[PDB]
């Protein structure tokens, strides 16, 4: 079937656009904390069969299964140490703006997300780890929380079940890699915020020790309408494997740059003339596009014009899904630019803990300088792609890989352009003594 | 008790082992820069990465318990190129410092380039420079050499009690010490100095006077304190140029006054 | 910035520093947020508070105050506030711009918006106006992708859909206090210009929306079917 | 701006070994300095046999 | 003929022959010293401190 | 200022001065540190600085980077490699 054209009844955010008041007053009218009692009536291992079978896969930008990766958490601790439920709220990601939205819309959803789910793997507290740079975010789920505090939704009788769940901010200042996982735990945990070594995983010892999940907010924020809707409703929708709605958030060189929610497996340029009102200047005048965030490499027009918008079909080609972000470029645009700017965005959002991320970020930034100039050798596209192997698959993190993607996509794609600029700026710059000194600043 | 595979001889140890602990009693040596035998383990530096079938990335040796039924292979072409990408990388920004740093001819950065690394450079660009800063009298500071590799930081927190170490900053200029001018004062302050694997904290005293071949070793025992520490004494002719401490297990362990 | 501390007569140990009354409550509420054993989980918050009561700067003082009130050692209260770029540990001007500069916003014209806010404040790009009122910096992607470009005030105010004239407008705006949130445009949040495209649906959407199930019926059916297969 | 292969690869470095028993030694004193045999069950078909099975 | 070119001078150029064949090594060579490279001063200082590594063995060569 | 005073000692490195740089000719056999005392300090306009110790590389000393951002502004730094010394301008 053609993948697409989602009824509207079919939407889980109904306040993306902010139709209604987001507060509890607003969340009930829409139906939020509706028959939730019930829902926690039944025994977590329902809850967590409910999950697999719906086909719901994170939305954080790797794309496992969820309900197979709670089912990770362990069923008792003998200790008597607790269990904690943590939500990336962070969101650092270029080109990626769908979990502001959530939070600003509909803070309530995530509440009763982050509740459903904690008791699915007997969890005690939940925090949510929201950037600094979502102030307002921050203030109004802190408000939606202090609603659930006062309606007694959740701690103590939470919704009347006999389970204890509190819900904890805490906000973060500016850091990417406070992102990844463990490195965001060591953020809440008093440090810099750098990631472990794997294993052990958080399964068996995260926060503080205790087991630990870590999971995306779309996710949790989707679970208990799938709860109620069923998993055969989620799963309805888009490819095998790839089941259930999605997010896009387009920016760029479009026409209509917004953040829309559609059926998953939707083909790009269908979704991209019929909501963001096509590309500046026709389709004829796209040159790349980013299909998820700024670590998947980018794509040329020649797969943008067949290309599906799911794991699968963008994984088939040479990219990702990632966090569903969409970032459309005319030609107008120097893609030697806007790679150089992407490098050098995560040359600053290294932690510096481990040494092929910490040396060769600065490297490649380098040599893009270069690049974007003319300014350099033919052999030297080579060298970068070799150096991009290099710090790939090497580090303690997957930071090192989002590092060295988009180059590699860059030089795949235009090696002609870059030998063009290249050319064109030895042309016109004659020079016979080559220099045994190292290269000027710049 | 788990069998293991090394370069293809089967080898038995136990189950609580690292692979770099089962590599060193098998006799295989493993580069490394960050793990010590009496800190705890760290994984930032990435030499003593190695190549195990059936998994794809390159597994590090001191921070990963051995499999049953595993395989290591040290001598393959991938562990090769895994070598001399990391060495690469610890070498772009390191400064041409070897004639006026006193770690040469004992410099683990040097041996192990030269055993396992590439052997030539194509880094062309600036290297980071740092200010240095002042420890004290003992302990001299060439900041530009430090590699990053927390033995440091380990070795005040977990041995000499003392939280004055420390990493600020982020990414490549991160800095390794203290926030504030501050010195270094303490008891086993001048060990911290053996624990740094570069010529980035050198003992002042220590400063210029000799080079490590020109030396001639004795073993002995010290008398300034009750407790007969076993040390290593080294002279050049009839000068005795410095001391340096040995592994007793009974008495001082690995480390001095 | 550098990850050391500078040598700077306003910014010594001899620098007091003292939490207010108010900011004391709000930390026993942070501190109550917390496990018992894991006060220093509080350091990221109080760190805030300081930022908060101390015009929008961290001193080394009250890095040494909150190791103090924290139990922790003064080196880790060190690495967390330089670790993290949205804490100033040096005084700042008045209206701290914050420019994004990330792919998605230089695409649409970022650069442009930079150079106008240069020629109105008369500061460079990466540096602190000469009276103390503009300090104009250049940060990575702000989550606000859509509405590009988009610029942060004081790490607490978003400005998005900024034009060359649009920005000085709104510079002006700041300076007099009457300043419009959000975009500086017509555009409504998220949603992009020339209208909508989705949730055209108005009866759905203006009343109650509810899904019911019957989950007694559900588990007793998912308990029968997996008894069922394992038999 | 390639150095990944600086360094050789292949070297001749190769050494080969032979071993050879006594040319003189006969089959029977090969099984009893070898431990598949004694010098009592010498002349004895069966015994013989066994050991030659056994060293093979 | 050349008129500017080294050749002009005279026939015999005493790098032809290696510059044709390890053109990666000759390129190496000429332009890395251990003045602007790290590993080549590394190289360099072990040569000159301790020497080159021969591994155990037995050799006989005649001339 | 006594050489051996508390300051005096934390201010260079731990060792006892001469300020008057003639103990060097007997100690050192030169008259090295008057030389290069004699020259004055550059100011870069950078934070970095790259020294070579002359004007190509092989005449001179090996490339070296010195860093001008310092904890207290305009503070000037020597190369190791030859007695130059280097401060940011202003
Ligand atoms: C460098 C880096 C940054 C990341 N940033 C985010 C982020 O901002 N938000 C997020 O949800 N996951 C982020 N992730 C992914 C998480 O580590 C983790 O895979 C994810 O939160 C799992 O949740 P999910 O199953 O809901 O996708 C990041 C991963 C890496 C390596
Ligand atoms: S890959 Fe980069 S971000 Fe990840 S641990 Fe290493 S230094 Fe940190
Ligand atoms: S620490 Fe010193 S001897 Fe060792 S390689 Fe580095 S500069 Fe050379
Ligand atoms: S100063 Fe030396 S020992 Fe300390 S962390 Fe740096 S490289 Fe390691
Ligand atoms: S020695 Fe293993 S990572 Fe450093
Ligand atoms: S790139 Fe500017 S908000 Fe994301
Ligand atoms: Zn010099």
């Amino acid at each position: 079937r053609s993948y697409g054209n989602l009824k509207d009844q079919d939407r889980i955010f109904t306040n993306l656009y902010r139709d209604g008041d987001p507060f509890v007053k607003g969340a009930l009218k829409r139906g939020d904390w509706h028959q939730t009692k019930e829902i926690l009536s039944n025994g977590p291992e329902w809850i967590i069969d409910e999950i697999k079978k719906s086909g719901l896969r994170g939305r954080g930008g790797a794309g496992f299964l969820s309900g197979l990766k709670y089912s990770f958490m362990p069923k008792v601790n003998p200790d008597g140490r607790p269990s904690y439920l943590v939500i990336n709220s962070d969101e650092s990601e270029p080109g990626t703006c769908k979990d502001r939205e959530i939070l600003r819309n509909d803070p309530h959803k995530l509440v009763e997300g982050a509740l459903v789910v904690g008791f699915s793997m007997r969890a005690r507290a939940a925090y949510i780890y929201i950037r600094g740079e979502f102030w307002v975010e921050a203030n109004i789920l802190q408000q939606a929380i202090d609603e659930a505090y006062a309606k007694g939704f959740i701690g103590k009788n939470a919704c009347g079940s006999g389970y204890d769940f509190d819900v904890y901010i805490h906000r973060g200042a500016g850091a990417y890699i406070c992102g990844e996982e463990t490195g965001l735990i060591e953020s809440i945990e008093g440090k810099a915020g750098q990631p472990r070594v794997k294993p052990p995983f958080p399964a068996n010892a995260g926060l503080y020790g205790c087991p630990t999940t870590v999971t995306n907010v779309e996710t949790v924020a989707v679970c208990p309408t799938i709860m109620r809707r069923g998993a055969s409703w989620f799963a309805s929708f888009g490819r095998p494997n790839n089941a259930g709605t999605k997010l896009y958030c387009i920016s760029g060189h479009v026409n209509n740059p917004c953040t829309v929610e559609e059926e998953m497996s939707i083909p790009l340029r269908e979704l991209l003339e019929k909501h963001c009102g096509g590309v500046r200047g026709g389709w004829d005048n796209l040159l790349a596009v980013i299909p998820g965030g700024s670590s998947v490499p980018m794509m040329p027009k020649n797969v943008c014009d067949d290309v599906l918008m799911d794991f699968d079909a963008l994984k088939a080609v040479g990219s990702g899904l990632g966090t569903a972000a969409v970032i459309v470029m005319d030609k107008s645009t120097d893609p030697i630019d806007a790679i150089l700017r992407l490098s050098k965005f995560y040359k600053h959002e290294s932690c510096g803990q481990c040494t092929p991320c910490r040396e060769g970020t600065g490297w490649i930034v380098d040599v893009m300088e270069r690049l974007l100039v003319g300014n350099a050798d033919y052999a030297e596209i080579d060298m970068l792609q070799q150096v991009t192997q290099q710090i790939e698959m090497h580090t303690i993190c997957a930071l090192g890989d989002a590092a060295a993607w988009p180059v590699q996509g860059l030089i795949k794609n235009f090696r002609e352009e870059i030998e063009d600029r290249i050319d064109s700026y030895h042309a016109k710059h004659p020079q016979l003594k080559k220099s045994r000194k190292s290269n000027p600043q710049i | 008790q788990i069998e293991i595979f090394i370069d293809g001889k089967p080898a038995k140890v136990d189950d609580s082992y690292t692979i770099f602990q089962a590599c060193y009693e098998n006799g295989v040596i493993v580069p490394r820069f960050c793990y010590h035998e009496r800190l705890s383990v760290a994984g930032n530096c990435r030499m003593c990465l190695v190549e195990v079938e059936n998994v794809p990335k390159p597994v590090a040796a001191c921070a990963s318990q051995v499999v049953p039924g595993m395989k290591i292979k040290t001598k393959s072409e991938k562990t090769r190129i895994h070598r001399g990408n990391v060495m690469e990388f610890l070498l772009a920004n390191h400064p041409l410092d070897c004639p006026i740093c006193d770690q040469g001819g004992e410099c683990d950065l040097q041996d192990i380039s030269s055993v396992y690394g590439y052997g030539i450079s194509r880094y062309n660009e600036y290297k980071r420079a740092v200010e240095d800063k002042n420890y004290g009298p003992l302990v001299a500071t060439s900041m530009n050499r430090c590699i990053h590799c927390t033995r440091c930081v380990r070795f005040a927190t977990q041995i000499a009690g003392v939280e004055d170490l420390g990493k600020t900053g982020r990414g490549k200029a991160a800095e390794i010490g203290t926030y504030v001018e501050k010195t270094f004062n303490t008891e086993l302050s001048g060990n911290v100095v053996d624990v740094c694997p570069v010529g980035a904290l050198t003992n002042a005293p220590y400063a210029f006077t000799s080079r490590p071949w020109e030396l001639k070793s004795f073993y002995t025992s010290d008398v300034f304190d009750t407790l007969g520490s076993a040390i290593q004494v080294d002279t050049r002719g009839p000068e005795i140029m410095r001391v340096l401490p040995r592994i007793h297990e009974e008495i001082n362990e690995e480390w001095i006054s | 910035r550098l990850a050391a501390h500078r040598k700077n007569d306003d910014n010594s140990d001899s620098v007091p520093f003292e939490f207010t009354p108010e900011n004391y409550k709000e930390i026993e509420k942070i501190l109550a947020k917390y496990p018992l054993k894991q006060k220093r989980s509080a350091v990221m918050p109080l760190l805030y508070l300081v930022q908060e009561q101390n015009n929008n700067w961290v001193p080394l003082s009250a890095m040494k105050k909150i190791a103090k009130l924290l139990e922790m050692p003064e080196i880790d209260v060190y690495e967390v506030a330089t670790f993290y770029t949205m804490y100033n540990r040096e005084p700042v001007g008045k209206f701290h711009l914050q420019i994004c500069g990330t792919t998605p916003c230089q695409l649409c014209g970022s650069r442009e918006i930079t150079k106008a806010i240069e020629e109105y404040t008369q500061t460079k790009l990466g540096h602190t106006s000469a009276d103390g009122k503009w300090t104009l910096e250049e940060v990575e992607c702000l989550g606000a992708c859509s509405n590009a470009p988009m610029i942060q005030v004081n790490n607490k105010w978003v400005y998005e859909d900024l034009t060359t004239e649009n920005v000085v407008k709104l510079l002006k705006d700041l300076e007099s206090g009457t300043d419009k949130k959000g975009p500086q445009n017509h555009r409504n949040q998220v949603e992009g210009p020339l209208g909508r495209s989705t949730l055209k649906e108005k009866d759905f959407l203006s009343g109650e929306i509810r899904f019911s199930r019957d989950f007694a019926k559900a588990k007793q059916d998912w308990v029968a079917q997996k008894e069922q297969e394992r038999i | 701006h390639n150095i990944r292969y600086h360094h050789e690869i292949h070297t001749s470095d190769q050494t080969y070994h032979s071993s050879y028993d006594p040319v003189g030694e006969t089959t029977t004193e090969r099984l009893v300095r070898y431990g598949y045999l004694n010098k009592d069950q010498v002349n004895n078909a069966e015994a013989v046999a066994a050991a030659a099975k056994e060293f093979q | 003929l050349n008129k500017e070119n080294f050749n002009r001078q005279t026939t015999v150029l005493p790098h032809l022959v290696l510059s044709y064949l390890n053109k990666n090594d000759y390129n190496l060579k000429n332009t890395k010293n251990d003045y602007n490279s790290m590993e080549e001063l590394i190289t360099h200082f072990k040569y000159w401190s301790k020497g080159l590594k021969v591994e155990s063995g037995y050799t006989y060569q005649s001339v | 200022l006594n050489p051996y005073s508390y300051e005096a000692l934390k201010e260079n490195h731990w060792l006892v001065s001469d300020s008057s740089k003639k103990n060097s000719e007997w100690t050192h056999k030169s008259n090295a540190e008057q030389l290069i005392a004699k020259v004055p300090i550059i100011y870069v306009d950078s934070n970095i600085v790259r020294c070579i110790g002359g004007t190509e590389i092989n005449a001179g000393h090996p490339q070296v980077y010195i860093q001008l951002d310092t904890r207290k502004h305009g503070t000037p730094q020597t190369c190791k490699y030859c007695g130059l010394r280097y401060a940011k301008k202003m």
